[PDB]
């Protein structure tokens, strides 16, 4: 990814918490450095070469310090329950092509203004329960959507049998009729995708969509047959490919600019950042003021990122060292 | 048969016998061409000069 | 150190983008081996009866599959035991295995020894019979390798209270101006700005070339630089060209010889330098050229066979005095060797070796360790400069004030774009400027150990 | 790293062994199967992007199928013992400069004809030992090889002292003689270093020399002051490097040659090897022949690379599962 | 004394360097301390802030930084992106003498 | 400051800061009058706003 | 002793604490003011001339206040001891002149290449013991060095016997060997000495030197035969030298630039610091800040020197009453 810096952003990984500077031996290991008098802090830091430290913060000329959950970074995925609408049918009303129609607003381009249709079909029969219903629409969206020709993954369909409401019975293009055997499914999820990632070429991307239906003469009246209302997300996308990516950018500032570019005359930087892990972070800003005439500021960033267990105890013991070497007050989350 | 400065990245590299079109990637003397009469502008009907 | 970066050329670039340079290398190879076995495939130890005590066939090892089959290989006694390969290797991973049998008349074997890790081995030529004949033999291919080099920045500023713009000065005691050589000068000029504008470029000169000169990186092999400037961005700071050459061909001694020079100089000569290109100055102080002196004299002391005469010497010579109708005159100098084989070795003493500023580690034998410090800057010739300082064509420096109501510098008396409410000025200048060593082992350096930690 | 080939070569990693097709979960998993015929065998490899079949081995078409150990890949670093010749004195002549050359080849460039020296001087006193001398010899090289300023790590130094000679003591440009306490030193062991890897780009290479010593006057008489002894080598290159870049090798061929060729525009292969792991090999050497006119051999190997914990497990069950399943006798490790 | 590019603190007699100047003790060019954060008066004895900056990461021995050491200016190095002001320049004075009868 | 890449400009006799960089401003008025709304009619839905 | 200023420095003596201002009677007294807000500080000192005032100290502009005490500003005389190394040999070797050679490296000129050499020579006898080399050693560099024949005071040579190994015995050029009875003696220790000093015409400063050695032969071995090495310190040039040329500068701000220059036509200042006392310090540095468009600083320094005999009583007193006055928290020393 590319972001917008307020005039710079370093980044710093946190594998494991040190004590000192003599205990810095595996590439992850940091300490917060300050001195007694509360004057200045810096992060000692293993790098794959060599030990490092970063710009020295005034603690004076702190503009704000918070440390954001991993639960804060992780996109939820929207999505929606599709049923038919019991003011037009509470049944199928047969004969009729009830179509479906899922619109993609930022598809293979970034803006609004490229969109992307496809479409589920069902044509209804005398005796169709609605639970019927379901299963064939559900299965003539992923043979549409989750097949294993289109170019990217748009949708997660699942079914919902009444008895169990909530275990989200999933469907893909592969899967038939007769592997669904419950009768009291009552509604369509159909929830966005993950989209994929490549490590500094491909941002987190996704594509949003909203379900748009047709209509359907049920007594002499072209009626809209469905309703898609949103429920409260589920799945979330974690944050391993995001802070690998800012990695990807940030590291560009302490070291080089060129990556990969002449394939052979390159320096190869090397990265500690697992893209199936899941990071706290911790963002520090602040600014050096000169002397007597150079009063302007010069805004700095400054983050630092650790591990989740589930509990946040690697980034809390973090910054609790730096708030006994530092006086600061962040709050552990 | 060391580094002689401190970014060197290559090294003097030997092979013997039959090649591949892998051996020549490896010493890079393979590269794709750019197809440069080749252009897909993504299709839209832009309404922002509206 | 002004006339020492003036000894080499500038290049002139067209941005401050690392640059990337192509290096040619050499061909001829020797393969070592790995292991040697017998016919059984047990392993050939050292303290081991011969092998091949017959025609008998025994296994080589190798680190890579570097010969065909039906080619005939020798050691490190060529000639004596021929190895002829008797099929194609059978890699076992990376190593290669190969089978082979004795040529020649050999039939007593090779020893164990002509058959250890470490030796040596080549390529002769590929014998074969001349009726009913079978395809032997192989070739060859290799690849070049590339280096790098990048940039640095300097910065200067002084500021000034506007009062200064023509200030007069009394000349209680002479004014004086501060110049390069370090030599105070009297001067008449009774502005003070006079003096601030000489200082300004002077120490910004003097900027200029310590870096070009001592310039030292402070970049890392995972390729992080790790000094961060005010704007939190890195500082990307060069090397020097000390630094560039002094990671190949540099001694670091306790103990200053001619055996331990002349060796140096023939076998890096028998290797690199043609028999009629051998002559190597050498820049040093005037201490390391007494030490010079000091030990071409012992080597011809131990010269015991040859007589050595006043007459072809003039060592002690004859002067007009009055105190005596023969008035004798006694001394000499050693400032030049000449070696076997084509190897001439002359001095040639520049001061920037005995500059005492600069240098503050002294040598416990009188004087400047950096005086004692005896450097070939060109080895050979190259067809092109291997140092040089690099200079990007139109962004090499900038001029700036910010000042407020009056301008000393300029001496503008009135500001239609003030930069702040305050009577004062502050010139700023910037700099941009590079150094390269393309090949640092083309210049040899002795150093003494105490001028390194 | 470029190898020679006959006509072919094939590398897949068995960081896992499985029993069926269905079990190939994780990426390097694999299993060998093979007819109960027993006419064919190929291998079902996990790769990251999904799963693969490597060519089909006609057993009556098999050349060669060897297991190779670790220790067997690992280059063993050449020693040379030096000390004093007792023949000239077995002590320091006081007044002599005791001059060490070390002369390098396949230094920066690739051939013999790039020959490197570097020395170590010490002038020797009057009430000095060979224990001192050793000292003070191996100063001297440190200073000029183990040194941080030479782009190259040449050499590694080391002291042994005749209370325990199976105890070797570095001594680097840093080392001073208030760290060398003992007085009885017997000789200077003088290492070659594994020098910088990088994959595909610069293979696993070495700089060996000979240690030529320089004459003294010991009786008005020109004679050498030493001798240098190899012994047995003690310290190894493990095989990490060498099968990473014959993956990223073999690798090329059932996949991408422009491997960095245009860099925003490739396709990034992902290796599965670990450089600091210790594998041991399995090379399976075989051919196809053709149809009548279709006598002349293709022949063809491919290498399989399992991890090694000291005693040779992941290969001999590997092994045994081959064997079982091709009938195959191939030697355990 | 200054392990991972840490920071520490030299004292001397007089406000001789500017804040952003690389100063260099004996041993030139071989530990370069880069001056940040301008002197600090103590009295008369100026006192300066540092950062090793040759790469270095076992630091300095703590011989190298006793009493008397000599200390020189290199140059003032700066980034090429948002980079303010640094160095100075430094003036000095002569002297006489005198005789009688 | 220093220099301007907005205009090419290298040193400045008249700078505004010591940092090296540069910032360009722009500004402008502008303003709509409708005489009578009641001559224009809009027909909106009650999702836009109520 | 021109001083470098961060825009402006001032100084204001204390030779006595008043509680009022309406207690400021003699000269050098002062007093810190304060309103009871503790927004603004200033100082009120007794002028010779009559009360005065500081500027004004805008107590949220304070950015570093701190004391000094007269320990840390007095130069330690810095001073070597020369031996004769016990690896030559630990006795004079008959016959041989040991030639020592001061070098001197900042003399008249203001330089490094500014040098001066002054030597010692002594030529060694069959019965010359250590003890005897080093007295006459002693007085061959005090008749060289201790002359008052020199323009300048160089160094004091002194000698320590085994016996005191503390109380340093001294060697002037008026001593003799007659007068140095002791048979133990060990080492000869150099001092640099203090030179003359005059307020605005030659300010402190000091002659560095390092005691090289010259060669003798001993087996047909040039060697050197003595170390110098630095011993920690045991005198020290107090501080009221020092602090007198301060406020000689630091006064031309408050007064008269022109402190002499037509000697009859002038303002002569009276100066309260007595150059023969030792002082502790204290800078208040701060700065001025204006209004919504001159934000460019001003920084100002407040220096304060009062008279601290043995312990810090005065400057503690004044520290307390400033951290009273004002709210800071300044720590005593």
């Amino acid at each position: 990814m590319v972001i917008s810096i307020n005039q710079v952003r370093q980044l710093y990984v946190a594998k494991a918490l040190k004590a000192n500077t003599a205990a810095l031996t595996t590439a992850g290991d940091i300490v917060p450095k300050a001195d007694t008098a509360k004057t200045t802090l810096y992060f000692q830091s293993m790098s794959p070469a060599g030990i490092v430290a970063s710009d020295k913060i005034n603690l004076k000329h702190v503009l704000y310090a918070k440390a954001t959950p991993s639960e804060a970074l992780a996109h939820k995925l929207v999505r929606y329950s599709v049923t038919l609408d019991a003011d037009v049918s509470a049944t199928p009303v047969a004969g009729q092509n009830y179509i479906l129609r899922l619109a993609f607003r930022q598809y293979i381009g970034l803006s609004e203004e490229d969109q992307y249709f496809k479409y589920g079909e069902v044509i209804a029969r005398s005796g169709m329960t609605a639970s019927d219903f379901y299963k064939k629409m559900a299965i003539s969206l992923a043979k549409n959507l989750e097949n294993k020709t289109e170019s990217t993954p748009l949708v997660n369909i699942y079914l919902i049998s009444a008895a169990a409401a909530s275990t989200d019975v999933p469907v893909t293009s592969a899967t038939k009729e007769s592997d669904l055997t419950a009768t009291d499914y009552n509604q369509i999820i159909i929830e966005e995708t993950e989209q994929p990632w490549v490590l500094g070429m491909m941002p987190q991307a996704f594509i949003p969509f909203t379900p748009q239906f047709l209509t359907i003469t049920v007594d002499g009246e072209d009626r809209l047959w469905g309703v898609a209302t949103v429920v409260t997300p589920t799945k979330t996308v974690p944050d391993g490919h995001l802070i690998a990516d800012l990695e990807y950018f940030c590291m560009g500032a302490r070291g080089d600019i060129y990556r990969g570019m002449g394939y052979p005359n390159i320096i190869k930087t090397t990265y500690l950042v697992d893209p199936g892990a899941v990071y706290d972070v911790l963002d520090i800003h602040y600014f050096y003021t000169g002397s007597n005439e150079s009063v302007q500021k010069s805004e700095k960033t400054i983050t630092l990122v650790a591990v989740d267990d589930g509990s946040h105890t690697a980034m809390n013991a973090l910054i609790g060292a730096i708030n006994t070497a530092s006086g600061l007050t962040i709050a552990t989350l | 048969a060391g580094k002689l400065g401190k970014f060197q990245m290559l090294g003097f590299q030997h092979w013997k016998g039959l090649t591949s079109d892998n051996h020549l990637g490896a010493i890079f003397q393979q590269a794709p061409q750019k197809a440069t009469n080749l252009m897909v502008q993504l299709l839209a009907f832009y309404r922002g000069k509206s | 150190l002004d006339t020492f970066l003036n000894s080499f050329p500038t290049r002139e670039f067209e941005d401050d983008n690392e640059y990337y340079w192509d290096v040619i290398g050499s061909s001829r190879r020797n393969i070592p081996l790995v292991e040697a076995r017998d016919e059984n495939g047990v392993v050939v130890a050292a303290n081991a009866a011969n092998v091949g005590v017959g025609t008998s066939p025994f296994y080589l090892v190798f680190p890579e599959d570097w010969f065909a089959d039906g080619e005939v290989i020798v050691g490190n006694l060529n000639q004596v035991y021929p190895f002829r390969i008797l099929g194609d290797a059978r890699m076992e991973g990376t190593n290669a295995v190969y089978k082979v049998e004795l040529m020649g008349g050999n039939t007593q074997g090779v020893p164990a020894e002509r058959l250890q890790q470490g030796e040596r081995f080549s390529i002769e030529f590929a014998p074969v019979e001349k009726e009913l004949s079978r395809k032997v033999g192989d070739v060859r291919f290799t690849s070049p390798v590339s280096m790098r080099n990048e940039w640095t920045t300097i910065r200067i500023q002084h500021k000034v209270a506007g009062n200064k713009l023509n200030k007069k000065l009394a000349m209680g005691i002479p004014m004086v101006r501060n110049l390069e050589s370090g030599k105070q000068v009297k001067d008449t000029a009774n502005m003070w700005m006079h003096y601030v504008d000489w200082e300004v470029e002077l120490q910004f000169d003097e900027y200029k070339n310590n870096a070009m000169a001592w310039g030292t990186s402070n970049r890392n092999l995972n390729g992080e630089y790790m000094n961060f400037g005010k704007s939190g961005n890195a500082i990307k700071t060069g090397a020097g060209i000390f630094e560039q050459t002094e990671v190949a061909n540099t001694m670091y001694y306790n103990t200053f010889s001619l055996k331990l020079l002349e060796d140096a100089l023939y076998e890096l000569s028998a290797s690199k330098l043609a028999m009629d290109d051998r002559l190597f100055v050498i820049k040093t102080g005037e201490r390391g050229a007494i030490q010079f002196h000091k030990e071409v004299l012992k080597t011809v002391s131990g010269w015991t066979t040859f007589v050595l005469d006043n007459n072809s010497t003039r060592v002690v010579e004859k002067v007009q005095s009055r105190l005596h109708s023969n008035a004798l005159s006694a001394g000499f100098q050693f400032v030049e060797y000449k070696a076997p084989n084509g190897v001439r070795v002359r001095l040639d003493v520049d001061p920037f070796y005995d500059d005492p500023v600069r240098n503050k580690i002294l040598h416990p034998m009188g004087g400047v360790a950096f005086s004692y410090r005896y450097d070939i800057w060109y080895i050979g010739t190259m067809d092109q400069p291997n140092i040089f300082k690099c200079k990007i064509k139109g962004d090499n420096e900038y001029r700036g004030y910010q000042w407020g109501i009056r301008n000393p510098f300029t001496g503008q008396k009135g500001n239609p774009y003030m930069s702040f409410d305050e009577d004062s000025a502050v010139i700023h200048r910037m700099a941009t400027l590079g150094v390269c060593v393309l090949d640092p082992t083309r210049t040899m350096s002795l150093i003494p150990a105490i001028l390194q930690g």
